[PDB]
Parts: C-alpha cells; sequence; structure tokens
C-alpha cells in the first residue's frame, strides 16, 4: 500500500523480493522488542555486553552502538556502527577469531564478547581452544534465531527462502552436525520447556501459523492442512475464527490446493 | 602535461645525482636547490593542468546544467550531484588531490621495506610477557602493563604496552597517517590488514557515504555501498581525536575522515601538509553541509 505502489510502472519480481524483504526486515524486529527490552532492562546494570548482544538480535544497532560509549566499551561502539554494509569487516573478524584461536589467546577474551564477536563475522557457532562451544542463538526464541540468519549468516542480497532453509539446516539432525537453531512452535508452547519428545504417533510435527506461511511464501504447493488448523495459533481446537479468515484470503490470492473434506470441516 | 614529463625527466637524473653525493660535500648544494626548484615546478605544472582544465570545462558546461534532486537520494548521491553543481568544491578537492599526489610521489616504491619487532602477532611482547606472569616460575619484576589485549585496554586500563610493541604501534601509526596524507587509504588499510591491525583495517573505511542502489529499484540484487551511520561514526572518531592518551598520529588519522582541522594541524609539519589540511577539512565541510 505504500514502497512498491508508489512505482508508476509494473513492479519487477526483484523489486517485490526486495521490498518483501525490507518489510520482513522490520517484522523480525516488532517480534523482538518487548523482550530485548525486558533484557536489557535486567542485564545493562550487571553485564552491559549481555545487553549490546540482546539490542543486536533485534537489529537495533543504534542502541548497540549507544550503551556500548555509555559503558566504556569504545573500540566495540566504533566496531559495530560499522557493521551494517561492509563486508570486509565479517572477512576481518573471520581472521581475527582464527588467530586468536589458533595462538590460544581466546581464552583471555570474555565468551560473552566473543558471541558478539562471532555473530558479526557471520558464524553461528564458534569452537574454542578450551574446546568450549560459543552457539550465538542459545537460549533464544525462535523469532530471533531466524532474524540472524536473515541479518548476520547472510549478504544483503539473499531471498526470505534461503535465510528460512538455512534456519530449517540449523534445528533438525543431521549426520555431520550438531543442532544450533531452536525449533519453530506457536505462541502459547514458547517458554514451557516442552522438549516434545518424537511422539510415536504424530509423523507431522507442530508449529506456528506464521512458520508455516513463511513456507507458502517460500513454495507455492506448500501444506495448507497444517497451516489452517487451529493448534498453529491458539491453545483451542475449537477456535476456527482466524483459520476461516486466513482461507478466505488464501482463495483470493489464488492458492486452490486445499482438499474438499479440509475446506468442508473448516467452513463446518 | 609534456612539461611536467620534462620536469620530472629532470628531477630524476638530478635526484639521480644527489642519491650519488657523499654527505657534506658542499658542491652538492646547486644540485640540491635544482631538484627541490624542478620538483616545485613539476607539481605547479601538475596544478595549472588540472584547475585550468575544470575552469574552462565549466565554462563551457553552465548554459546546460537544469537539474533535478531526487526526493529518496542517498548521501553518495547528493555528492555526485554536490560535484557537479559546485566549481567550488570540485576545485577545492582537485587543490587535495594534487597535495595528496606530492605525498605518494616521495613515498614512491618503499611501503614493503618497513621491519616491524612483531613478525606472527598484534603486540606480540606484551602478549608474550602475559602468558610468561601466567606461568608460576614468573620471578621477574611486574612492570605494569595492560591485563588485556582488545584494542581498547590501554585507553580503558590507562595502562601501557612494552617497549617492543610500544615502538611498533608508533613507527605503524606515522606510516597508516603517511599513506592516508597521500590518498593510499587502501594501502593504510593493507597495511593494517599486514600488520595483523584487523580492527584499524576496519576504522579506515567508516567515512564511506552510504548507498543503496535497489531504492530505486535496479534489475539484478546489485550491492549497498557505505555507512548508513557515517553521522555516528565521524562523532565517534571525532571523540578519538580530542582525547591526549590517543597517539598524535592516530588522533590525524581519524581528524582527517572527520573534519578535526583542529586535531589534524598537530602533526601537518610542511607547507603542503598545512594547505592540505585545510582544503581537505573545507571539502569534509562542505560536502557535510
Amino acid at each position: 500500500l505504500k514502497e512498491l505502489d508508489s512505482q508508476l510502472n509494473e513492479p519487477r519480481e526483484y523489486i517485490q523480493i526486495l521490498e518483501r524483504r525490507r518489510a520482513f526486515s522490520r517484522w523480525l524486529s516488532c517480534t523482538a522488542t518487548p523482550q530485548i527490552e525486558e533484557e536489557v532492562s535486567l542485564t545493562q546494570k550487571n553485564s552491559p555486553v549481555e545487553a549490546v548482544f540482546s539490542y543486536l538480535t533485534g537489529k537495533r544497532i543504534s542502541e548497540a552502538c549507544s550503551l556500548a560509549q555509555q559503558s566504556g566499551d569504545h573500540r566495540l561502539a566504533l566496531l559495530l556502527s560499522q557493521f551494517v554494509g561492509s563486508q570486509s569487516v565479517r572477512e576481518l573478524l573471520t581472521m581475527q577469531l582464527v588467530d586468536w584461536h589458533q595462538l590460544q589467546a581466546d581464552s583471555f577474551i570474555q565468551d560473552e564478547r566473543l558471541r558478539i564477536f562471532a555473530l558479526l563475522a557471520g558464524k553461528p557457532v564458534w569452537q574454542l581452544s578450551e574446546k568450549k562451544q560459543i552457539n550465538v542463538c542459545s537460549q533464544l526464541d525462535w523469532k530471533r534465531s531466524l532474524a540472524i540468519h536473515l541479518w548476520y549468516l547472510l549478504p544483503p542480497t539473499a531471498s526470505i527462502s534461503r535465510a528460512l532453509s538455512m534456519y530449517e539446516e540449523a534445528f533438525q539432525n543431521t549426520s555431520d552436525s550438531d543442532r544450533y537453531a531452536c525449533s519453530p512452535l506457536p505462541s502459547y508452547l514458547e517458554g514451557s520447556g516442552c522438549v516434545i519428545a518424537e511422539e510415536q504417533n504424530s509423523q507431522t510435527p507442530l508449529r506456528d501459523v506464521c512458520f508455516h506461511l513463511l513456507k507458502l511464501y517460500s513454495d507455492r504447493h506448500y501444506d495448507l492442512n497444517q497451516l489452517l488448523e487451529p493448534r498453529s495459533i491458539t491453545a483451542d481446537p475449537l477456535d476456527y475464527r482466524l483459520s476461516w479468515h486466513l482461507w478466505e484470503v488464501l482463495r483470493a490470492l489464488n492458492y486452490t490446493h486445499l482438499s474438499a473434506q479440509c475446506e468442508g470441516v473448516l467452513q463446518a | 602535461e609534456e612539461y611536467e614529463n620534462i620536469c620530472g625527466s629532470q628531477v630524476n637524473i638530478l635526484s639521480k645525482i644527489v642519491s650519488r653525493a657523499t654527505p657534506g660535500l658542499q658542491k652538492f648544494s646547486k644540485t640540491a636547490s635544482m631538484l627541490w626548484l624542478l620538483q616545485q615546478e613539476m607539481v605547479t605544472w601538475r596544478l595549472l593542468a588540472s584547475l585550468y582544465r575544470d575552469r574552462i570545462q565549466s565554462a563551457l558546461e553552465e548554459e546546460s546544467v537544469f537539474a533535478v534532486t531526487a526526493v529518496n537520494a542517498s548521501e553518495k548521491t547528493v555528492v555526485e550531484a554536490l560535484f557537479q553543481r559546485d566549481s567550488l568544491v570540485r576545485q577545492s578537492q582537485l587543490v587535495v588531490d594534487w597535495l595528496e599526489s606530492i605525498a605518494k610521489d616521495e613515498i614512491g616504491e618503499f611501503s614493503d621495506n618497513i621491519e616491524f619487532y612483531a613478525k606472527s602477532v598484534y603486540w606480540e611482547n606484551t602478549l608474550h610477557t602475559l602468558k610468561q606472569r601466567q606461568l608460576t616460575s614468573y620471578v621477574g619484576s611486574v612492570r605494569p602493563l595492560v591485563t588485556e589485549l582488545d584494542p581498547d585496554a590501554p585507553i580503558r586500563q590507562k595502562m601501557p604496552l612494552d617497549d617492543l610493541d610500544r615502538e611498533d604501534e608508533v613507527r605503524l601509526l606515522k606510516y597508516l597517517f603517511t599513506l592516508i596524507r597521500a590518498g593510499m587509504t587502501e594501502e593504510a588499510q593493507r597495511l593494517c590488514k599486514r600488520c595483523g591491525q584487523a580492527w584499524r583495517a576496519a576504522t579506515l573505511e567508516g567515512w564511506k557515504l552510504y548507498h543503496d542502489p535497489n531504492v530505486n529499484g535496479g534489475t539484478e540484487l546489485e550491492p549497498v555501498e557505505g555507512n548508513p551511520y557515517r553521522r555516528i561514526w565521524k562523532i565517534s572518531c571525532w571523540r578519538m581525536a580530542e582525547d591526549e592518551l590517543f597517539n598524535r598520529y592516530e588522533r590525524a588519522i581519524y581528524a582527517a575522515l572527520s573534519g578535526n582541522l583542529k586535531q589534524l594541524l598537530p602533526v601537518c609539519d610542511t607547507w603542503e601538509d598545512t594547505v592540505w589540511a585545510y582544503f581537505r577539512v573545507m571539502v569534509d565541510s562542505l560536502v557535510e553541509q
């Protein structure tokens, strides 16, 4: 209604893909701000390094730089102030981390500060000379976990669908890597402590409606049944309020691969 | 341009005589005066060949340039317009390019002849001294030093390095300033990259004007340039210029990229350096305006 709609010509698919990423690169901050603002309210007076990291996990680089000039961490503030474009700084920190590890100098730097340097260097996990690992996505929710993939682990020139697939590559079992991201779950199951113990009937593991919509945007033939099911939206298997109003928008957007039994069950 | 090649050829010949004179042989006084006279002549032909070209091109284009500014312009594209719009800014930069070319020609081949004491790590002797103090066999004197090894530790603790790294940091900071004083800011970055200062290799980029070409709709995912916090970065570089705990050359390095003439003039120790300090900040200030 706003950016693309300024163009008095048919807006190219490339501009659409970019404004879709620019808008989602707001949404992944708006889904993160209130938890960052509580986390900072608690951490600021005990550890400014965790408060600076929390701001960076919501893209609040201006506030992270401001807090680093307020804490007495001025060459951290300078380093952060430049990180909004130049890939050279991501590669210079990639070398600096390789050198501190090989020289066994890493083990005289804060793990919390090495976590910031790993985030900036575009490293989701770092392996220290102690054999400690620093997972940059550790303790985080599923939205800030996906936001790290969209902002720090990729270029400005990648798609939403590559950030979403690199995030799905981060929370599943492989033969060759440990898991480092959390799983996408509905907001009523977040914080619960539920390690879903691989349910021996439920061959489809439950996820958030927001994740299913990001899959349908990444793949036009992705499932609609698990997307419209109320369990993806609410803690109630009887609340079809959003389910029907999502389908009667997807039907208007020319998605047509739902079953007539599934439309019948939704409408009834 | 051929007058500069004739004078530059004779500067080359006279340099290739003066470099072969035994020091104190008073006959070579005229050879050195003739070298400097024709070196100042050579760069005065260089100055003429730029400024009178601009002043004749402008006086042939000024009937035509009914330009319009775009509402969605970036810092880069405001300055791409300024250097068309403004013959005072354009001629002021041609004086910066001129004075940086003089300092470049005095540097020549020499960049890779620089021996430091450190040769496998940044602050290697202070790092060795800390790793030696961590050993329970340390029956040495406890000289006060930094206990941390991030690049702020000397000014966060207000503690020194040991005197080998504290020579190399002072050597390096003059060479970095001398390269930026010659427009060789990418060689100053490569010298930071070569001397293990991967952090100061990055600080020497933060002045770049912001641009995203994809704001107007290109055709492929074209790259984003510069620093969208360049203003906050200049405020931060001005803060690095005014604490007396920074080296005169590190203060001058950040000043020459943030408009701080007042902390730059404390290092400009020729006529050319002093003209350069005014013109370099005059362009940077008019660009900010």
